[PDB]
DNA sequence: ATGGTTGGGTATAATGGGAGTCGTCTCGGATGCAGG
DNA sequence: CCTGCATCCGAGAGCTGAGGAACCCAACCAT
């Protein structure tokens, strides 16, 4: 078992990149995107559809839009006289380069994500969201600026991880902005406690937050931030009493009321 | 519990004692009209305060909970009659 | 191990403060505990009461500290003994662990005395928990009290 | 509404799962954090599961009824009952298929057995660690072609699917030794420190420098990593063309004139294994295209491929390269497993396995049989194997996983909501990654996580670490944990419940009550009978309506005094049920008529305390109210305490005098003995009277007058009738204990007035003087056993009503006489005999001698220890004898002696500990201290002796604590194995029977000895005679129920040598299906009459066996100077003993051959001879030149039941099991009939194994019920086919219970996952035959008043029947 | 028409984890390895 | 080729009562 070591092994089974290979792959991806848009202009079809069919042909039969239409469009692309099959070639090469770049940079995602444990998401969920951010960064990277890929990719990986944490960490979903409000309130209260030598009051937290903040608003914000408890929480030393055994039902009418 | 105005537990061994006595109707009353036959317990209370005798019991709610939870494990549990045709215990409230 | 204090009367709280538990975080499991952990070991003499324990499924897993016993800095229970020198009982009191106690012959606290001298030919004693009969010359320590 | 007759369980197809659901759950949102309302398409959506409010949509456009079946257009919520939120399911559509863990992790795996894959291989494929091959497409691995169902590692699949290539770095300042595009053979060095490993072409990767001539002289250009080289190696360039392209135009390299291009100092070299094809114009195939040999690549077909591979087109070198790789289709995970399962043809596999069954090897035969079991289950049920893989996951209705708001404004929720949220999150992320064309590693990881999420939802913690909520260690409760266990749905909510109309309170003794009465507190009864009370107050004028009466009763100070009289009116004639936990047997619940009392305690009759096992140091009881007329009738006729006077386990009285009642009756019926006279001789009675007047002779001294024994009291006081004697007692003339002469029933009895008073008490209680005179034993003191015999005889001769009246009279008079008798306990009552001192001094001498014999060498350590132990044991026995002799001779009326002799309280061991000495004590290891405790409890122990006894006290306490759980577990197993056995008919018509033996072989193997009276009574009383018997000039006909007098007659005839065994009907030979018949069961032991048809005898048997074990079988153990419960458990589970004896396999004669190194026993018969080699230290029960039958033991120890079944037969093993189980209960003084053990054993011997299928569709080695194989054989014989050959089996109670046909009972018993998986695979149907299934469904059990034999009875009066008859005659 | 909520982007470079568990006793089957 | 025998894994272990860790900007649907 232990899927973390399994994934780490699969990750380390791919060699890292040097500057030459990384810049070569990024350039190949950029030229592939340019070739894709040129091909779309030549054939008159949508860039998205042509990108999808080219990616399907690159990934092959292993990855399961249907074979009929993709084969039709792939043959229509083979109908180009010359100087356009070249664009098709650069498109395919750029897609292969995109795949290779993502695979090679998968380790930075793990290195970043190992610092966000213990915040309501498991390690592998954090890794997968970081992978999504990495794919975004590969999509948006620009090698002309002579910047190392990790420099640009770290921002997108962090954005993906934080958005995932704010979106999927609570049983009751809270909007992103108000999650940031809760986190800011917690940080403010913690620093106030550190300075005061005791737990602050709602008035002091309101004053420290700034304008537009009073004790009632702080109370409401702390009220909504409560997480639900488990109906299966054990009660007592023995494993025979749970929490939900003490909670009556108020919806269904009682026999007295029905009579 | 007394703090929750609760009832006493009629556990497995009490059911065994009732079975050993051959008290079939008493045991069925404990299982349905007094625990979780909702329609049954409502009708029993109404009949007792009206002066009549308690009516016949129905399926306990706990069996319906069991059926629904077995369905959640992707198991098809069906109640059939003497001709192996399905009988609906949910009163048509769970069929599209 | 942090328990709602029992305070029905003063003795209830005093009893609660002297409780010793084999259970808890990092301890034995009641359903898994066998017979060896619940026994009255011979080294419990003077350190853990052989009588006071729960009657149900916790019998032997919760016990009480004996009246004269003291827990040291290393966490081992010690009990006191009077030093007997040449058949004469002194007032020097030594607190021993079970390991040190296993080394000596210890006489009973009801041994007859004339002044502070063992006035009996035959003395009931313990040697590594074994009841033995010895002469007063072989006695090295003596119980303080029942 | 049709009635439910069967329950079927089966597998659910994805179509079935999707037809169940009311919509797809697509979002992990539960409720809106602000409005607390369900979110759209989440786990609580009203559009899927139903409205929160009754007949009201979410938005509120519709808020009334008769909108049923109307879905609001604005909100999409159907207008109907809100209760549908606990019935309607949802579903989740998985992006990729996932496997149901129940069919993977349930050993042996169903999927693995169907596909012939091991557990390890299934784990590797399912969790994405290995590929499995489907359509190999002619690929080659290590020179061997790949085949279907082959497992490939990552490297193996990578080389087969993409090719081979290695890139080698080149250090700066070191140049390669080969050109670009040149082939390399393994070992060809490309650098002074670099040697290639794989054959194929070598290509440059980022050459650092470029050399270009100029038409010639050379020149160099350094190339930095941020720029690329466009020109290929070894090609001409023109003036104005760019060579090394760069980001910046001013950094580009453009040759000034013509020249060639060469590349030097490569950054790395990439060696591949591929084919090379140069071209000059447009190509056909692009990069990423896989081709076969002889395909068109470029030049309009001029170049063609020679190998399979993947195409890469290099435009710099204008060449197409075919990397050698294949198009093998190997998959991972549940998609691959489902693909394999969909292709499986079950009939061809069945034929192949049927052919495999004929292999000579038995291991291969077992493997084929196990596979055919699953294959045939799938073929018969109609399920498809691919349905074991989940495509749509069902979602439980929200009201069964509630999100409730606690009274404090917080929320509480189930773990299923978190599990569903994790599953939905991972599914959505997988869909997003798939639509985004992610690499294969990320998709593999996400699919693995999805499989784990489904596993956690279905069965958490079964594989890997269980899922826990963040910040907490507690595992989440999954659906499996909900279903199974002691806290699961089955055992906690279906087989037992909490009930209405119940209460509980402390119990108090009720000496003034009758046997059918209990004292019930007034407040308890007001709450318990509240609706009846409301109706009664309505009938009167206390309240105008029911609501007013309820409001009145709500407030304590608002209650009037007429409501109490109304309450007395309400409960008139009704009964309540009293129950004390634990309910070990059925007499733990009893029906009593309530008497309303002031106070808060329930008053309990003294005579039911033994049936309840209740005393009065804080015990509590529960009160239940049966509601309907049927329930009240059942409680009053079947459960009333005054109707249950005999024990169902043994047939002995269970309501009987005890404690103070016994004490008082014994005190008044014991006569005085005096020694002042002491056997003097007198000639005439006047002289005896004169000597008594002088004071020389006491009144009760045994003197001799005129040559005959008598006393002064017998001559002095002659009374004309009992009234005169009791008048003399009331005047102080004589005591109740003085022996006088009374004329009674026309006979001059020499007896005491107390015995005459006791006779009058009985005669007046039963209202018949002659029968009462016949019942009692006049000339003995009344103690426990004589009083029990009196109660049993009164029952037999008069009935339960008169027996209950007699019981109440005996209770009253016993209490009255023990109050005034003067019984008390002082310290001087523990009399110390003088002999004890002597016995100690003698011991002190003998001990010395032992030490001497040890000092001089004649004794070793072990022998000296044994001698000391034996000496102290004998001294303890002597002191016990001396104590009891001293009591008998000197103090016949002593309180301890009276208590122990009458049976009221105590046994000799405790009295010895009080008076004589405590004795030897055992160390915690189980060995005995050398020095005993020589003091008693009266003298007082010393500190050391007390500490020595503490070890035994603690050991006894811990033994009780363990034995309780073990015995409860045994009782539950027995109930599960016997619960369906009911008395279903009058007679099965069988002619088989069993023979109860009246003699047993001796211990020392001397000869046959008559059995104990109790054993024969337990084996014979109440049984039906199988054949006619003729003993002592009395003919007992066939079909006669054996009463206790008949049993005594049979014992008397056995003692005269006329009979050796009795043939009786038994449950072991009954042919009734699903139960027994009336004749084969015999008496209802609690009624001393034939059993009624419809009685649940299996439950009674289980309770009768289990109740004694709970405490009796090895109560407070007293630490004073293989076996027990484990032996019974071993016998019932049919386990092979550790000290298993050796039993002769066949008949023969015995020849013992012992050598200096080995010992052996030979059994030699006229046909064959066998040899048994056993360890030399073993003990033999056989002598040389002896005759031994088949199965006869040759060694001391426990006999393996399976070996006995193989050797001797099924009747032999049944007899052995019954006898060996009864031995343990007899050792503890427990009386229990053989019927119950025979019921359980008949269940244990229920199955057969097929050895030869004959002309049937059975398989060899298949285990099935004996009834089924018998019916199949009967059909085959009728139709003219070869019979099925079978052999009997023996399995334990656990395995026999788990092998039952009903899946509901087995699932509710134990091992729920296995039972449910097997039943679902087979499509099993439950016929609801036993009691557990009907209890689970809340149905009327088929026993007692629910039996088909009695439940259709009608009742009608004469006038109505006449009217109906006339109506029939008219038409 | 106003807050409430949702989506996109930030550019030096960063590239394989962490808490943990060792005081249960049995039994029955499944399974791989030793021998002939 | 057969067989038995260590080895390992999983499911059991009485009832009742009481007990509680970034921020910013810009647009878009809801009401
Ligand atoms: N069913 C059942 N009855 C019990 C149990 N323990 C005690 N009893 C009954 O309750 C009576 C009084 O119990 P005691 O041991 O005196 O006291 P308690 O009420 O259990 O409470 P404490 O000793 O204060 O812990 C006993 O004599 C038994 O009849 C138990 O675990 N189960
Ligand atoms: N865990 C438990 C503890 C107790 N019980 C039940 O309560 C009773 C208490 O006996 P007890 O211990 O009060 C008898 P004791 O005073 O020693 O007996 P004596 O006067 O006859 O000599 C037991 O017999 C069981 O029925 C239980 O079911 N589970
Ligand atoms: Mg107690
Ligand atoms: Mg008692
Ligand atoms: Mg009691
Ligand atoms: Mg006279
Ligand atoms: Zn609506
Ligand atoms: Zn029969």
């Amino acid at each position: 078992s232990d899927p973390v070591r399994q994934y780490l092994h699969e990750i380390g089974q791919v060699p890292l990149l040097t500057l030459e290979e990384e810049v070569e792959l990024a350039r190949k991806v950029e030229e592939g995107m340019e070739a894709i848009k040129k091909l779309s202009e030549i054939t008159g079809l949508d860039p998205d559809l042509i990108r999808e069919v080219v990616r399907a042909k690159i990934l092959g039969s292993a990855r399961v839009l249907d074979p009929k239409t993709v084969e039709e469009i792939d043959q229509k692309l083979k109908s180009l006289p010359k100087e356009h099959k070249r664009y098709l070639h650069i498109a395919r090469e750029g897609e292969a380069a995109r795949q290779h770049l993502i695979e090679a940079n998968l380790r930075l995602v793990v290195s970043i994500a190992k610092k966000y444990t213990g915040r309501g998401l498991s390690f592998l969920d954090l890794i997968q969201e970081g992978n999504q951010g990495l794919i975004r960064a590969v999509e948006k990277f620009e090698y002309k600026r002579r910047f190392k890929f990790s420099t640009y990719a770290t921002w997108w990986i962090r954005q993906a991880i934080n958005r995932a944490i704010a979106d999927q960490a609570r049983t009751i979903r809270i909007p992103v902005h108000m999650v940031e409000t809760i986190n800011k309130l917690s940080r403010t209260a913690r620093q106030l406690q550190q300075e005061l030598g005791r737990e602050p009051t709602y008035e002091e937290i309101a004053e420290a937050m700034g304008p537009g903040w009073d004790a009632k608003r702080v109370e409401e914000t702390l009220k909504i931030a409560q997480e639900p408890v488990s109906l299966e929480t054990p009660i007592g030393d023995e494993k025979d009493s749970f929490y939900g055994d003490f909670i009556p039902d108020e919806h269904l009418p009682s026999p007295v009321d029905a009579a | 519990g007394k703090a929750q105005f609760g009832g006493q537990r009629f556990g497995e061994m009490e059911v065994w004692a009732l079975e050993a006595y051959g008290a079939a109707h008493t045991l069925q009353e404990m299982l349905t009209l007094k625990s979780d036959d909702i329609e049954g317990r409502n009708a029993a209370y109404e009949a007792i305060i009206k002066g009549e005798d308690v009516p016949e019991p129905s399926v306990p709610e706990s069996f319906r909970v069991l059926v629904k939870e077995l369905q959640a494990l992707a198991l098809d549990v069906q109640t059939l009659d003497e001709k192996d045709n399905p009988v609906d215990i949910f009163e048509g409230l769970a069929s599209k | 191990l942090s328990q709602f204090k029992d305070e029905t009367n003063p003795l209830s709280s005093l009893r609660h403060k002297r409780r010793i538990s084999a259970l808890g975080p990092g301890g034995l499991t009641r359903e898994r505990a066998g017979f060896d952990v619940r026994d009255v070991h011979r080294t419990h003499y003077g350190r853990i009461c052989p009588v006071e324990t729960p009657e149900g499924a916790n019998i032997g897993l919760i016990t009480s500290l004996a009246a004269y016993a003291r827990v040291d800095e290393l966490g081992f229970i010690r009990t006191p003994y009077r030093r007997v020198v040449g058949g004469v009982v002194t007032d020097e009191v030594v607190y021993m662990t079970a390991t040190e106690e296993d080394r000596y012959t210890i006489a009973q606290a009801n041994t007859p005395l004339e002044g502070n001298r063992i006035a009996a030919e035959r003395v009931v004693a313990r040697r590594k928990g074994e009841p033995v009969i010895v002469s007063p010359e072989e006695v090295e320590f003596m119980d303080v009290s029942p | 509404k049709k009635e439910v007759r069967k329950v079927r369980i089966a597998l659910a197809s994805p179509e079935k799962i999707r037809s169940w659901s009311y919509g797809e759950v697509e979002k992990p949102e539960t409720i809106n954090y602000r409005t607390l309302k369900p979110e759209r398409d989440g786990l609580f959506d009203e559009r899927i599961f139903g409205p929160i409010k009754d007949y009201e949509c979410a938005c509120g456009k519709y808020k009334r009824q008769r909108f049923e079946g109307k879905v609001c257009e604005r909100c999409g919520v159907e207008v109907t009952k809100s209760i549908v939120r606990r019935y309607r399911m949802g579903h989740i559509e998985l992006a990729t298929p996932a496997a149901h863990i129940w069919f993977v992790k349930d050993v042996p795996s169903k999927i693995g057995t169907l596909l012939d894959l091991s557990a390890t291989e299934l784990e590797q494929v399912l969790y994405f660690s290995k590929y499995i091959v489907l359509d190999p497409k002619g690929a080659i691995l290590n020179g061997v072609p790949v085949e279907k169902r082959q497992l490939l590692t990552d490297e193996e699949y990578r080389e087969l699917r993409y090719g081979k290539q290695e890139t080698y770095p080149l250090p700066p300042g070191v140049d390669a030794l080969v050109k670009d595009g040149e082939e390399v053979v393994k070992g060809q060095e490309l650098a002074p420190g670099v040697v290639s490993r794989l054959d194929g072409v070598a290509l440059y990767r980022f050459p650092r420098r470029v050399r270009v001539e100029y038409v010639t002289e050379p020149k160099d250009y350094r190339v930095q990593p941020h720029m690329n080289v466009v020109v290929p190696e070894g090609a001409r360039v023109e003036a104005g063309d760019k060579i090394v392209a760069a980001i910046d135009p001013e950094e580009e390299v453009i040759a000034e004139a013509e020249g060639v291009v060469h590349l030097h100092e490569p950054a790395s070299i990439l060696v591949v294994k591929a084919r090379v094809y140069p071209f000059e114009d447009d190509v056909e195939v692009s990069t990423g295209d896989r081709v076969a040999p002889g395909d068109v690549l470029a030049d309009g077909g001029k170049v063609k491929s020679d190998v399979y591979g993947r195409v890469e087109v290099d435009l710099v070198r204008n060449v197409v390269r075919v990397v050698e790789s294949y198009d093998i289709d190997a998959r991972m995970g549940a998609e691959a497993i489902q693909q394999l399962l969909k292709e499986l043809d079950l009939e061809a596999l069945e034929k192949e396995l049927l052919e495999e069954m004929k292999h000579p090897s038995r291991a291969r035969r077992a493997k084929a049989r196990k596979r055919l079991e699953v294959v045939r289950a799938f073929l018969d049920s109609g399920n498809r194997p691919e349905w074991m893989i989940l495509e749509a996951v069902p979602v439980l209705p929200p009201d069964l996983r509630p999100m409730v708001q606690v009274d404090g404004g917080r929320f509480a929720t189930s773990d299923l909501n978190d599990l569903y949220r994790r599953l939905i999150n991972r599914n959505n992320r997988l869909k997003k990654l798939l639509a985004q064309g992610a690499p294969e590693i990320i998709i593999r990881n996400e699919k693995r996580m999805l499989q784990e999420a489904v596993d956690a939802l279905l069965d958490n913690g079964r594989r890997g670490a269980p899922v826990t909520n963040p910040g907490s260690d507690r595992p989440l409760r999954s659906l499996t944990d909900i279903l199974s266990g002691k806290q699961g749905r089955f055992r906690q909510n279906l087989l037992g419940k909490r009930v209405d109309y119940s209460g509980r309170s402390v119990i108090v003794v009720g000496p003034q009550l009758k046997l059918h009465q209990c004292g019930l507190p007034k407040r308890m009864a007001l709450e318990l009978f509240k609706p009846f009370l409301l109706k009664k107050m309505e009938e009167k004028g206390i309240a105008p309506n029911v609501k007013a009466a309820r409001r009145m009763l709500e407030r304590q100070r608002d209650i009037k005094d007429e409501v109490w009289d109304a309450l007395e009116e309400v409960i008139h004639g009704k009964v309540v049920l009293l129950n004390r936990a634990p309910t070990l047997h059925r007499l733990g619940i009893q029906a009593f008529q309530p008497v309303l009392v002031e106070g808060q305690s329930i008053q309990l009759h003294p005579l039911v305390c033994e049936a309840f096992n209740a005393d009065f140091d804080g015990d509590q009881m529960a009160v239940h109210v049966p509601l309907s007329s049927f329930a009240q009738a059942e409680a009053r006729i079947q459960m009333l305490s005054a109707h249950n006077l005999l024990s169902p386990a043994s047939g002995e009285p269970l309501a009987k005098p005890s404690r103070d009642i016994i004490l008082g009756l014994y005190y008044i019926t014991q006569v005085r003995k005096e020694k002042k006279g002491a056997g003097l001789e007198f000639a005439t009675p006047e002289e005896a009277l004169a000597a008594h007047e002088r004071g020389e002779v006491a009144l009760n001294a045994p003197i001799k007058v005129a040559g005959r024994e008598t006393s002064v009291g017998r001559l002095k006081y002659v009374f004309a009738n009992p009234d005169e004697a009791l008048l003399a007692v009331a005047h102080g003339i004589v005591d109740l204990q003085d022996v006088v002469t009374v004329r009674y029933m026309g006979k001059r009895l020499e007896t005491s007035p107390g015995r005459i008073l006791f006779a009058r008490i009985v005669a007046e209680a039963v209202e018949d003087e002659k029968v009462a005179w016949e019942l009692i034993q006049l000339d003995v003191p009344q103690e426990k056993n004589s009083l029990k015999d009196l109660v049993y005889q009164a029952f037999l001769r008069l009935g339960m009503e008169k027996t209950a009246r007699l019981l109440d009279a005996l209770k009253y008079y016993g209490f009255t006489f023990s109050t005034t008798s003067g019984i008390t306990i002082g310290i001087d009552d523990a009399v110390i005999p003088e002999e004890k001192k002597q016995y100690l001094e003698e011991a002190d001498r003998k001990l010395l001698q032992i030490e001497q014999a040890y000092e001089m060498g004649f004794l070793t350590d072990r022998e000296r220890y044994d001698q000391i132990l034996q000496l102290w044991t004998e001294t303890t026995e002597k002191v016990t004898q001396a104590v009891f002799k001293n009591f008998e001779e000197n103090y016949p009326f002593n309180p301890l002696y009276v208590m122990a002799q009458s049976g009221a309280r105590g046994n000799p061991q405790q009295i010895r500990q009080l008076c004589g000495l405590r004795g030897l004590m055992q160390k915690p290891s189980g060995e005995t201290f050398e020095v005993p405790v020589r003091s008693s409890f009266r003298e007082g122990l010393t500190v050391l002796e007390y500490f020595i006894s503490s070890h035994g006290a603690r050991k006894g306490g811990a033994d009780t604590a363990l034995r309780t759980a073990d015995s409860g577990y045994l009782t539950r197993k027995l109930v599960d194995v016997t619960h369906e056995i009911v008395v279903r008919e009058a007679d099965c018509g069988t002619t088989n029977y069993i023979s109860v033996p009246l003699f047993q072989p001796d211990e020392v193997t001397r000869s046959l000895r008559l059995r104990k009276r109790a054993d024969i009574e337990a084996g014979l009383y109440g049984r039906v005679l199988a054949r006619e018997v003729e003993v002592l000039g009395v003919r007992l006909e066939e079909g006669r129920y054996l009463s206790m007098d008949d049993v005594h007659l049979l014992i008397k005839a056995a003692e005269a040598g006329e009979i050796q065994e009795v043939p009786v009907r038994s449950p072991l030979t009954c042919q009734t299906r699903y139960g027994v018949c009336q004749k084969c069961y015999g008496y209802d032991l609690s009624m001393a009459r034939p059993v009624s048809i419809g009685e649940a005898v299996g439950i009674v048997a289980a309770q009768s066996i289990g109740e004694p074990g709970t405490q009796l079988t090895m109560r407070t153990f007293h630490t004073g100077g293989t076996q027990g419960l484990p032996r019974v458990i071993e016998l019932f589970e049919a386990r092979r003993p550790k000290a298993k004896a050796v039993i002769s396999e066949i008949d023969g004669v015995v020849r013992i051959e012992e050598t200096e190194e080995k010992l052996s026993v030979f059994v030699e018969s006229e046909g064959f001879s066998k040899e048994y080699k056993l360890p030399k230290e073993a003990r033999l029960l056989v002598k040389d030149g002896d005759y031994v039958e088949a199965g006869q033991p040759l060694t001391r120890g426990a006999i393996d039941p399976h070996q006995l079944l193989e050797a001797k037969g099924p009747e032999a093993v049944e007899r052995y099991l019954v006898e060996e189980i009864q031995k343990v209960y007899r050792a503890q003084g427990v009386k229990l009939h053989d019927k119950h053990i025979e019921i359980v054993v008949r269940q244990m011997m229920k199955y057969v194994e097929v050895t030869d299928p004959g002309d049937s569709r059975l398989l060899e080695g298949q285990v099935l019920e004996k009834w089924d194989v018998e019916a199949l054989n009967e059909r085959l014989i009728a139709e003219g086919k070869t019979p099925v050959a079978w052999k009997p089996l023996l399995m334990g109670v656990t395995k026999s219970a788990l092998s039952t046909k009903s899946w509901l009972s087995a699932a509710s018993f134990q091992n729920t996952t296995h039972v449910l998986t097997e039943a679902a695979i087979a499509g099993k149907k439950d016929e609801l035959i036993g009691l557990k299934e009907n209890v689970i469904l809340g149905r009327l059990i088929p026993a007692g008043t629910g039996s088909d034999f009695v439940r259709f009875t009608q009742v009608v009066d004469q006038k109505t029947l006449k009217a109906i008859e006339e109506a029939r005659k008219e038409a």
